[PDB]
């Protein structure tokens, strides 16, 4: 989801 | 391993232009993105732009947009910013920063920093003047004056000396230049068999020099 | 883009106290907030991440908590080495935003300064300029007077002050104070003299030289 995250 | 350096700054016309680059090592930039993140002397971070490693996801702030354009290089693993119509709010140290999160854990890294100055004045380097050590311990230094703009970095005996090393923070002469002293106390038993030299670095000027400081 | 907001702006306590920071988010971030800390002089350095995580090397004092919009950023037992600027961070989509930031000064017992004084190098002088410093050393707290006196003549405008910040382990400050004059107005008088008061001193400490001994 998070575009920073995996 | 990991390492961002940043280039391009120094003095800069107020209504001018200026590109700063970030050169990045240790690391491909095929993954996330790559920011730019600048401080105003004295004040507070501020996020300014990003890019991903492919060219999309561009953002910037309100503060830039329309003036900056941030872009990789498609040959290298190297990002740019572009700064147009640059006013004096403008004037503040520029970071490269690369910040991501995986099952690994947080990859947070940050270049040291490019300061530009927006500003009517020309380049100068400066003249270092030794603080020599005269009549326990003893204390000795090296003035580095007059110069424009900031920074200078100094060391002593090329970074094998920092204990007890004091560097001032910059002083705003009424001539409109800068001026710094970087002080050193040692014991007053080595005076006679070690040697003590500032190295001083005023990149904007490219200006190196080594003063030797004597009693 | 969201907005974060940060508190208090500067905060001064012991070694050993408990500081609490608190960051406010504008709209929900989840809990996609990091705690930065930047020293004097050096880059930004990730402390907290995802609200509540450590990263590798931080000590167990530093922690966090929060959700949403409200964070916390603790620090359980300040340490001189902890003098820094804290900043939140939010990073929920492709950009970022930064807290306004919190200055964390520390407090300690008064400490006197070593008093030095250094003539004008001869090189300056053959420049046509000639600077006079005198060096505070180690010393809390950071409020003192330098008075500089060429004859005890007390001079003004043509000093300037530079300290630095809080030494990282035991948190004194120094002081340089730097008498600017021309080559032709030092050449003419015979003593140069600085004159220091601090709460650790019990009478004005004077460090003085005359001009070319």
């Amino acid at each position: 989801a998070n575009p920073n995250v995996d | 391993q990991v390492k961002l350096v940043e280039s391009g700054g120094g003095v800069v016309q107020p209504g001018r232009s200026l590109r700063l680059s970030c050169e990045a090592s240790g690391f491909i930039f095929s993954t996330y993105g790559m920011h730019w993140v600048r401080q105003a002397p004295g004040k507070g971070l501020e996020w300014v732009a990003v890019i991903w490693f492919d060219g999309s996801n561009i953002y910037y702030a309100d503060s830039v947009k329309g003036r900056f354009t941030i872009s990789r290089d498609n040959s290298k693993n190297t990002v740019f910013m572009q700064m147009d119509s640059l006013r004096a709010e403008d004037t503040a140290v520029y970071y490269c920063h690369r910040n991501f999160y995986d099952g690994s854990g947080p990859f947070d890294y940050w270049g040291q920093g490019t300061l530009v100055t927006v500003s009517s004045a020309s380049t100068k380097g400066p003249s270092v003047f030794p603080l020599a050590p005269s009549s326990g311990t003893a204390a000795l230094g090296c003035l580095v004056k007059d110069y424009f703009p900031e920074p200078v970095t100094v060391s002593w005996n090329s970074g094998a000396l920092t204990s007890g090393v004091h560097t001032f923070p910059a002083v705003l002469q009424s001539s409109g230049l800068y001026s710094l002293s970087s002080v050193v106390t040692v014991p007053s038993s080595s005076l006679g068999t070690q040697t003590y030299i500032c190295n001083v670095n005023h990149k904007p000027s490219n200006t190196k020099v080594d003063k030797k400081v004597e009693p | 883009d969201i907005q974060m907001t940060q508190s208090p702006s500067t905060l001064s306590a012991s070694v050993g106290d408990r500081v609490t920071i608190t960051c406010r988010a504008s709209q929900s971030i989840s809990r996609w907030v990091a705690w930065y800390q930047q020293k004097a002089g050096k880059a930004p350095k990730l402390l907290i991440y995802k609200a509540s995580s450590l990263e590798s090397g931080v000590p167990s004092r530093f922690s966090g908590s929060g959700s949403e919009t409200d964070f916390t950023l603790t620090i359980s037992s300040l340490q001189p080495d902890d003098v820094a600027t804290y900043y939140c961070q939010q990073y929920t989509s492709y950009g970022r935003t930064f807290g306004q930031g919190t200055k964390v000064e520390i407090k300690r017992t008064v400490a006197a300064p070593s008093v030095f004084i250094f003539p004008p190098s001869d090189e300056q002088l053959k420049s046509g300029t000639a600077s006079v410093v005198c060096l505070l050393n180690n010393f809390y707290p950071r409020e003192a007077k330098v008075q500089w006196k060429v004859d005890n003549a007390l001079q003004s405008g043509n000093s300037q002050e530079s300290v630095t910040e809080q030494d990282s382990k035991d948190s004194t400050y120094s002081l340089s104070s730097t008498l600017t004059l021309s080559k032709a107005d030092y050449e003419k008088h015979k003593v140069y003299a600085c004159e220091v008061t601090h709460q650790g001193l019990s009478s004005p400490v004077t460090k003085s030289f005359n001009r070319g001994e």
